[PDB]
């Protein structure tokens, strides 16, 4: 073995887990093999990586990688091409078998057949926001990042619960400064005094009754994400229900 | 604007500031609508009656 | 027009009236949406049927 390789496959919770898998033909049989061609009088070596894909399942299919392969043959490289997979609505892993193939010319123009396929278990190694009294679920039909000026826009939310009680919520979004080592003391400060300036919301104490456009304009831009001030409440046994969720760039 | 039945809707009136060195916020404080009456004791802290005074 | 929450609007729509001698109103009355069917009796009176296809 002499490229030496790991599988990595990154999960999101966009229903999506790519896999791109590292090579790098390192130091081990690197100390020998390039000093019997520093005895032959050769140090750039290329052994002519172009044949690649990788395979799925038993219907073994070569996915289309987000990345393109071309003819890649130098000395000393590392490449690491990048593959978009489908993320599986489970724990089902689809094992993978990692195909390639390096056509080794070596000095003297001298080609070698070799390859580098095998297989193994292609393993990740690992919107809304429920209750904590009811079975109310909170989620935003417009899309929780979206771009705007400094001017008006309209945002609609989701509350699905059960009928038992199906009503009495109210939303505020509590425009006042919470209240709060020197540069985390000046640091927490300037997180709280853009929550508490950035926006406003123009129907406060809005009673819900499913379906509402809660109404803002924002006033000062950057990026609120997880812009966490609003806080609706159920009027009976009142907990402090937070939608820590959604964004908003205003550039 | 308008309003229905129930829908607020919040007026957002642009001001200016007040300055400090213009006005003087420490004058006689919540003036009674007619001269005289009792004059009893305040009953209350100084510091108390000049955040009463700004907060009038 | 604006209705608000509760507030009633009647629109009152002009139109003409129509000619009995233009359109014939006693043609194949209440024409049902697929062919066919039992083809039970009716069970009703002629005149009854008269008005139920007037009031169709």
């Amino acid at each position: 073995l002499l490229n030496m390789r790991l599988r990595n496959i990154s999960l999101k919770s966009e229903h999506c887990i790519l896999s791109s898998l590292d090579f790098q033909t390192s130091k081990a049989s690197e100390q020998l093999t390039k000093k019997f061609i520093y005895p032959q009088e050769h140090n750039s070596f290329l052994k002519l990586n172009f044949q690649e894909i990788s395979y799925k399942l038993i219907d073994g299919t070569s996915q289309i990688e987000l990345d393109p392969i071309c003819p890649l043959k130098v000395p000393l490289t590392a490449f690491s091409y990048d593959s978009i997979s489908a993320t599986f609505k489970l724990v089902l892993l689809p094992k993978s078998t990692q195909p390639h193939r390096v056509k080794i010319t070596l000095a003297y123009e001298l080609e070698l057949h070799p390859n580098l396929k095998l297989p193994v278990r292609t393993s990740w190694e690992t919107s809304l926001v429920n209750s904590k009294l009811s079975n109310v679920k909170f989620k935003f039909i417009n899309s929780n990042i979206k771009v705007i000026k400094g001017e008006k826009f309209t945002m609609r939310l989701q509350i699905i619960n059960s009928s038992s009680s199906p009503l009495d919520l109210v939303v505020y979004y509590n425009n006042t400064i919470n209240p709060i080592t020197l540069e985390n003391q000046y640091q927490l400060h300037n997180k709280y005094r853009k929550i508490a300036e950035g926006i406003i919301l123009l129907s406060n104490d809005y009673k819900i009754p499913y379906f509402a456009d809660l109404r803002f304009i924002g006033i000062m831009s950057g990026y609120y994400g997880t812009l966490s001030g609003l806080k609706v409440l159920d009027l009976n046994t009142n907990e402090l229900i937070e939608v820590g969720n959604g964004a908003s760039v205003l550039i | 604007y308008h309003v229905e039945a129930s829908h607020t809707s919040r007026i957002i009136v642009p001001i200016k500031k007040i300055d400090y060195k213009k006005y003087n916020f420490e004058n006689t404080p919540i003036p009674r609508i007619f001269p005289g009456r009792q004059f009893i004791q305040s009953g209350l802290n100084e510091e108390q009656t000049i955040e009463m005074r700004q907060k009038f």
